[PDB]
Formats: C-alpha cells, sequence, structure tokens
C-alpha cells in the first residue's frame, strides 16, 4: 500500500509567475521508460480530469501550460501560467501495484 | 520423533586442522539433514541445508557428506574463527529435533 | 462521446442494500474497465476497485473486499456497484471512473458526475 | 539483508505470564512459517512450535503445547509467544527462526530472548 | 468434505506480476482435481515428483499455489533446474520440487493494442534467487538515472500482434508438501 | 498399461472424400488424445495435441473429435498428399500407448 | 532450428551389444525432457524410456526396465541409448523426440530425429 505525500498542501500563487507542486512516494514507482504516477484536477463539485499521464506526457485537450518532471521516488508538476480556472486540487496517482492510492492534494490559490 | 544423537559433544582441536563432527539418527531421513553454528554470543546461523554439502552462503570450507541416517559435517581448514556449537537437525518428520551441539574448542 | 451517469444521490441507514448503477454509453463497453472511486467530505481519493467487462470478473482493493461487490449486465450497458454492512464512516461521492482495456488501465480517463452517499437513520 | 529483530533479556515471577517478541522485517513475512525455539543452558535447541503468519494456524509440539501460545500480528511484521503457567524450568534463550522453504533449513534467526524465572 | 478454493487463484481477475508473485495456503479441505483435470485450456500440466494420474489420490499437509504472469517464451523456466531471468531474478523453484506447474495463455486479458505495461519482471540483480524467495526492492541497481545506473525493473510489453513467444502466459505453480504428520488436504 | 484400438489398421476410401477414423480407449483419458501422421519414409508429425487444438501449421482439413472413450479424426476433402498412416496416442497415464495404425490408400 | 539427428542405421549380432546417440541442437538443451520410442515395421509404436537432462532421472516402459538404460551428456546436448542383451525381435527404429516447445503437456511428442534402424 504505497502512499502519497503532497506539500506544500495548501499552495499561494501570484496570477503570472511560476508554480510547482510535488507529490512524493514511499517507493520508487519508475521504470526506465515509464514514470507512474499521473496527475489529476479537481474543481469543487467538479469529477477530476487527467491533466497529466506517465508524469511528462500531456493528454490531449487541456489548456497545455502543465508540464511537469519526475524520475524515481520524487516528481514535480508545474503550472507556468496561472489565471482562474486554476483554482483546484492538484491530486497525485501510481499504477504501480493492484491497491491504486491518490495523494492528499495541495489547493491553488490566486492573489 | 526421529532422535539425533550427536554422540560426541566436545571437540579438541588446532588451527590448520581438518576436523570432522558426526550426527546419528535413529530412522532414515531420507536426506534432509541440516547443519547449523551457534556462536557463543547466540548468532546461530545454517552453514549446509541439504546434507550433501548444499551449503547457503557460509565459506567455502564447511562441506559435510553422508548418507542414510548417519551423516557428518566437516571443516578442512580450521581457525580460531569457527569456534562454535555446531547442531545437526533432521527435516523429515514432525516435530523437528535438533542435535546436541560439539563445542569446539583449541588444545 | 464518453458520457457516464450513475444513479440519484441516496441515503442510507447502516447496514442496508444500496445499488449505485453507472450506465455507459460512447464506446463499445466490451473493451474498457469501469472502475470505481471514492471521496469522502473533502477526503483524498481512494480506489474502490473494478470490474473487467469481456472477462466477468473484478479486483477490488484489500481493505473493500467486505462491503462492495460489482455486477455487469453486459447488454444493458451498465456496470453496478454494491454497498452492504457499510459503516457511519463511508459516506462519500462515488465516481464511477473509466480505464482502459482489461488489466492494462493506468490512468482514469473520463469519470462520472458523483453520487453523493450519506448514511443516517 | 534479512533480520528477525528480537526483545531483550526479560525476567519474570513463577506464576505469572510473558510474551515475547520477534518482529521480522526485510522479507515477505506473511508468506513462510514462523518457528520458535527454546534452548535451555548447557543442551540442544527444543522446537517449540510454528505459526504461518498468513492465515494463523500452528504447529505445535507435544511438550509445550499448554503453556505456550503463538500468535502474528500481520501489519506491524510480527510474530508472538505467550509463555503462561511460569515456573523455574522455563528459564531458556528462546529464539525464533524462518525460511523460505522449509526442506532446505532455517535461512534467518533472531538473536535470543533470556527469560529468567527468579524471585 | 470443504472443497477448497482453486477458485480465486486460477480463474482470477488479474495475476500478480513475475517480481512479487502472489501465494495462498490451502488446507483442511478436500482438494477436488477434476476441474484441473478435465480442461483443453492449460497449456502445461506438468507434474513432478509426482504422476498426474495419482494427485486425487493422495494426501498433503499443505498447498502453496504462486500465481504470477510471465512471457510465453519463458514457460520453461518454471521447472527445477533451469537458468534465466524468470529463474534467476524472479522466480526459482527448488530442485527437489513435487508439485504441478500449470500455464495456460491468456492473450485477451493481458494486452491492450498501443501495450500492457502494467506486468512487469526484475532484470538487473546481484545474485540470483534462492527456491521460493521473492523481492520488491525497486532501488536503482549499479552495476539518479543515467549511465551504469538504471532501475532493476523492466515492464512487459503485451500488444495482441506478438507472435507466441511474446504473450502473457499465466502461469500458476502448485507446491505439495510431503512431511511426515498430520495429512491436512487429501483427495 | 491403457491400451487403444483403432478402427480398421486398413482404410481406402476415394480421393476428395471424407475418412472418419475413430480411436477406442480402454480405460477414461480425460482429454488428452493426440494424432500423428506418418507417410512411409519419414518419422510422424504431430497433428492434433488434446482433443481438437490443432498443431500451428497444419492445413485445416483435419478435424479431430470426440469425448468419453471413442474418439474420431476426420479430413475435409482428401489429397494426394494426406494418405498416409494415422496413429492414436494417448497421455493421461504415462505407459502413453500410441494406437494400432490405419492406412490410407485411395481406391 | 530445433534439429534432432541421429547416427545411421546399426547392424548387430544378438547377444550383443549398441549405444545409439541422438545430438540436440538449437534449443535450451536442459529444459526438455528427450522421450524415445520404437517402432517394428509396418506395426505400432510403443515407448521405450524418457530422459530428464540436468538431473538424469529417467523413466521406463516395464518392457524395456532390463534392456535398454538411458543416460545424458550435458556437454553436447546429447541423449544416449544403450541396449544390452539384444535378441531378433527388438529390431526396429528408434527415435528420440523432444515435445512442442510452446504445449508443455507430458505425453505430446512435436519434434522427431530421423530414425536409427537397428538390426
Ligand atoms: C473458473 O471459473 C469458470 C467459470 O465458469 C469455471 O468454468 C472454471 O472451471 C473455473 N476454474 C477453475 C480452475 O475452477
Amino acid at each position: 500500500d504505497i502512499v502519497l505525500t503532497q506539500s506544500p498542501a495548501s499552495l499561494a500563487v501570484s496570477l503570472g509567475q511560476r508554480a510547482a507542486i510535488s507529490c512524493r512516494a514511499s517507493q520508487s514507482v519508475s521504470t526506465s521508460s515509464h514514470n507512474y504516477v499521473h496527475w489529476y484536477q479537481q474543481r469543487p463539485g467538479q469529477p477530476p480530469k487527467l491533466l497529466i499521464k506517465y508524469a511528462s506526457n500531456l493528454e490531449c485537450g487541456v489548456p497545455a501550460r502543465f508540464s511537469g518532471s519526475g524520475s524515481g521516488t520524487d516528481f514535480t508538476l508545474n503550472i507556468h501560467p496561472v489565471e482562474e480556472e486554476d483554482s483546484a486540487a492538484y491530486y497525485c496517482q501510481h499504477s504501480w501495484e493492484i491497491p491504486y492510492t491518490f495523494g492528499g492534494g495541495t489547493k491553488l490559490e490566486i492573489k | 520423533d526421529i532422535q539425533m544423537t550427536q554422540t560426541t559433544s566436545s571437540l579438541s582441536a588446532s588451527l590448520g586442522d581438518r576436523v570432522t563432527i558426526s550426527c546419528r539418527a535413529s530412522q532414515d531421513i531420507s536426506n534432509y539433514l541440516n547443519w547449523y553454528q551457534q556462536k557463543p554470543d547466540g548468532t546461530v546461523k545454517l552453514l549446509i541445508y541439504y546434507t550433501s554439502r548444499l551449503h547457503s552462503g557460509v565459506p567455502s570450507r564447511f562441506s559435510g557428506s553422508g548418507s542414510g541416517t548417519d551423516y557428518s559435517l566437516t571443516i578442512s581448514n580450521l581457525e580460531q574463527e569457527d569456534i562454535a556449537t555446531y547442531f545437526c537437525q533432521q527435516g523429515t518428520t514432525l516435530p523437528y529435533t535438533f542435535g546436541g551441539g560439539t563445542k569446539l574448542e583449541i588444545k | 462521446e464518453v458520457q457516464l451517469q450513475q444513479s440519484g444521490p441516496e441515503l442510507v441507514k447502516p447496514g442496508a442494500s444500496v445499488k449505485i448503477s453507472c450506465k455507459t454509453s460512447g464506446y463499445t463497453f466490451t473493451e474498457y474497465t469501469l472502475h470505481w472511486v471514492k471521496q469522502s467530505h473533502g477526503k483524498s481519493l481512494e480506489w474502490i476497485g473494478g470490474f473487467d467487462p469481456n472477462f466477468g470478473g473484478a479486483t477490488y482493493n484489500l481493505k473493500f473486499e467486505d462491503k462492495a461487490t460489482l455486477t455487469v449486465d453486459k447488454s444493458s450497458n451498465t456496470a453496478y456497484m454494491e454497498l452492504r454492512s457499510l459503516t457511519s464512516e463511508d459516506s462519500a461521492v462515488f465516481y464511477c471512473a473509466r480505464g482502459d482495456y482489461g488489466t492494462s488501465y493506468a490512468y482514469f480517463d473520463f469519470w462520472g458526475q458523483g453520487t453523493t452517499l450519506t448514511v443516517s437513520s | 539483508q534479512v533480520q528477525l529483530q528480537q526483545s531483550g533479556a526479560e525476567l519474570a515471577r513463577p506464576g505469572a505470564s510473558v510474551k515475547l517478541s520477534c518482529k521480522a522485517s526485510g522479507y515477505t513475512f506473511t508468506f513462510y512459517w514462523m518457528q520458535w525455539l527454546k534452548q535451555r543452558p548447557g543442551q540442544g535447541l527444543e522446537w517449540i512450535g510454528a505459526i504461518y503468519p498468513g492465515d494463523g494456524d500452528t504447529r505445535y509440539t507435544q511438550r509445550f503445547k499448554d503453556k505456550a501460545t503463538l500468535t502474528a500480528d500481520k501489519s506491524s511484521s510480527t510474530a508472538y509467544i505467550q509463555l503462561s503457567s511460569l515456573a523455574s524450568e522455563d528459564s531458556a534463550v528462546y529464539y525464533c527462526a524462518g525460511g523460505e522453504y522449509d526442506n532446505y533449513g532455517f535461512d534467518y534467526w533472531g538473536q535470543g530472548t533470556t527469560l529468567t524465572v527468579s524471585s | 468434505t470443504n472443497l477448497c478454493p482453486f477458485g480465486e487463484v486460477f480463474n482470477a481477475t488479474r495475476f500478480a506480476s513475475v517480481y512479487a508473485w502472489n501465494r495462498k495456503r490451502i488446507s483442511n479441505c478436500v482438494a477436488d482435481y477434476s476441474v484441473l483435470y478435465n480442461s483443453a485450456s492449460f497449456s502445461t500440466f506438468k507434474c513432478y515428483g509426482v504422476s498426474p494420474t495419482k494427485l486425487n489420490d493422495l494426501c498433503f499437509t499443505n498447498v502453496y499455489a504462486d500465481s504470477f504472469v510471465i512471457r510465453g517464451d519463458e514457460v520453461r523456466q518454471i521447472a527445477p533446474g533451469q537458468t534465466g531471468k524468470i529463474a534467476d531474478y524472479n522466480y526459482k523453484l527448488p530442485d527437489d520440487f513435487t508439485g504441478c506447474v500449470i500455464a495456460w495463455n491468456s492473450n485477451n486479458l493481458d494486452s491492450k493494442v498501443g501495450g500492457n505495461y502494467n506486468y512487469l519482471y526484475r532484470l538487473f540483480r546481484k545474485s540470483n534467487l534462492k527456491p521460493f524467495e521473492r523481492d520488491i526492492s525497486t532501488e536503482i541497481y549499479q552495476a539518479v538515472e543515467g549511465f551504469n545506473c538504471y532501475f532493476p525493473l523492466q515492464s512487459y510489453g503485451f500488444q495482441p500482434t506478438n507472435g507466441v513467444g511474446y504473450q502473457p502466459y499465466r502461469v500458476v505453480v502448485l507446491s505439495f508438501e510431503l512431511l511426515h504428520a498430520p495429512a491436512t488436504v487429501c483427495g | 498399461d491403457i491400451q487403444m484400438t483403432q478402427s480398421s489398421s486398413y482404410l481406402s476410401v476415394s480421393l476428395g472424400g471424407r475418412v472418419t477414423i475413430t480411436c477406442k480407449a480402454s480405460d477414461h483419458i480425460n482429454n488428452w488424445l493426440a494424432w500423428y501422421q506418418q507417410k512411409p519414409g519419414n518419422a510422424p508429425r504431430l497433428l492434433i495435441s488434446g482433443v481438437t487444438n490443432l498443431e500451428t501449421g497444419v492445413p485445416s482439413r483435419f478435424s479431430g473429435s470426440g469425448s468419453g472413450k471413442n474418439f474420431t479424426l476426420s479430413i475435409a476433402s482428401l489429397q494426394t498428399e494426406d494418405v498416409a498412416t494415422y496413429y492414436c496416442q494417448q497421455y493421461w497415464s504415462f505407459p502413453w500407448t500410441f494406437g494400432g495404425g490405419t492406412k490410407l490408400e485411395i481406391r | 532450428e530445433i534439429q534432432l539427428q541421429q547416427s545411421g542405421p546399426e547392424l548387430v549380432a544378438p547377444g550383443a551389444s549398441v549405444k545409439v546417440s541422438c545430438k540436440a541442437s538449437g534449443y535450451a538443451f536442459t529444459s526438455y525432457n528427450m522421450y524415445w520410442v520404437r517402432q517394428s515395421h509396418g506395426k505400432s509404436l510403443e515407448w521405450i524410456g524418457y530422459i530428464v537432462p540436468y538431473n538424469g532421472g529417467t523413466t521406463y516402459n516395464q518392457e524395456f526396465k532390463g534392456k535398454a538404460t538411458l543416460t545424458v551428456d550435458k556437454s553436447s546436448n546429447t541423449a544416449y541409448i544403450h541396449l544390452n542383451s539384444l535378441t531378433s525381435e527388438d529390431s526396429a527404429v528408434y527415435y528420440c523426440a523432444k515435445e512442442g516447445t510452446y504445449y508443455g503437456y507430458d505425453g505430446v511428442l512435436a519434434d522427431w530425429g530421423q530414425g536409427t534402424l537397428v538390426t
């Protein structure tokens, strides 16, 4: 049962500067070709939607400002331009083993 | 309840000698006899698991043999390194019955 | 395209039968597992465990093997869920997630509206 | 490196009950047998019993059937023995040992907990 | 009188990867292998130390069904004595083995069009395993992700257009214990 | 040992027709009946492992069947390349006795 | 590929002995049980014995338990069959036929050698 801890648990950003959200896993959920962490985004009353899959490859059909990266134990998500829609919970996930677990989740607030 | 009788409970030797330790079972355990080592501190580890020389990560000196009921461990070159009580055990019947242990000692 | 909608919000008494359905339409049903995810009062998401259409079986999460059972009638385009003998702690929002083909899912493409479950007398 | 970490020295009163512990960690505890032993001072070891931590069914010897009881905690990866109905004969350097293949011996062993019964 | 479960170990919805292989201890129930006999699905049914004629006329103390999923070309390394990756670094069987390896072919389940990157296997390791051991240490083996320091695991790619030597064969290894003790599982 | 008989040791039917060879079994073989083909001067070659599963590379004319103790191999449309001997076989109990034989000759 | 080639035809006098070879090449020789079969001219086949290469344990038919002795050579991947106390009835062609590379069932034979005719 791999557990996923994210910090900062509540992030403060200005509407133009760079952001950074990190999700560190117990094990090293990574392979020489695929990193196994998939990020999500949940606004209030909304189901999540996959921002990034396999920690690098972006889904097709998103604002395309989210670019993340991470190899091994620690992963990082990025939001270089920020605006009003980016006020949501940025969860984590691993597809390593059968028990699938989602991280704690950080909250983004604009300044 | 096979009864393992390591008839000798103490052996005397010096550096460099080839000393063998024995063990005798009542029934025929069909080659399911192990050979441990219990240093004075209590740190007991396995030496050979399957009777005929199949050892487990230990130095290359410990190599025993035998067949039927009577088996015998063997150390070819000795050192104060290998001074402990060497146990024998049978794995064929419940309950397992360990041996007496032959406490090595320098002469 | 891919659109899932579950049953309406359901209030439950402790230890009762509930069938949170999920009618799927927008793709061939026999080519995509239909997983389930739970979120409780701002909780983090925990994976219930999901069905597999072509095999006819399921792979549950260890902590949920007791109260959750999943059933499918493949011609009706629906994958069901069931909660019985449920404790007062598990009153949450159950997302009828979507995965990939059997035993090959990594990322949850599309989710459901949400079935707000509340346990009370 | 797999070690079976075992409690330190413990002493008891005749008539009480002791619970020794052997926290196995480094390998999959829930898959293989945990075999408890009892070495009285100056003799060979004496198989107390064994427990399968997976579903908890034990193989008890005949001498130690009534006094000793074996349990296991899958979550914390530890195995217990509870010596009850104490006496002066229950003084020994107890041990815990187990391996993945039980026809190939006992691979990993504990340091030992000495239980002393005095007044 | 109890019929044990080969039904939560044989027709399971998802089998465990090679490097972390499941195991069930079954005991105290009558073992009816007549559901394993009469089926043309299983590719391999190779009983060692026993003959599959008599499996229903014996009494054992334990059985150990180790499920996993390996590549079709490597289902012959699940046997006492062989060598390779599945035998050295993932799952090694003892020489004096007495069980029944059973490895059918599930290609409709464990395969996807683009790939099925779930099932893994340990590719690099210092020494070879010991009989019936497993290790789940996914730290970067060494001979940072770079030169001379690469992760030890590498996943399997299972597309349906692979041939046969590159398809998923769900292996199951029943392991019977012949120990002079009260007989628990019978026929 | 189990022993297995065959319908006829000599079979003669027209070319381009249908043959239905049958194989009887002394005791129960659950499913584990194979079928082989030896045309004179070569070694046999497995055709149907299991009761129906054709080997890769054998034309789809051959199609085996059966249940219980009597099974049957049958060809859809014969050719001048399939006039060989057709040995039954079992693999249930260690004496995996082959059948007697059946030599196809065009009439 | 999976080529199994044997020695040429053999001619022997009664009450003598000859050893027929079977050289395997082109696969994991230590993973396959090399089987053996006999066929008297224009009649059915019946077993002799089968040999496991890494271990050497063999099984036999009850009619050949005394006549044929099977051994293996892990050096050149050849399994030889030794026939002693020959006669006139024991003159036939002898095959060595490993099983298929992907089936697994213990009986079936899906790669046969040439065939050695003995007199
Ligand atoms: C698994 O379940 C199917 C469902 O009918 C059954 O046919 C099959 O025999 C089961 N497998 C075993 C090994 O019992």
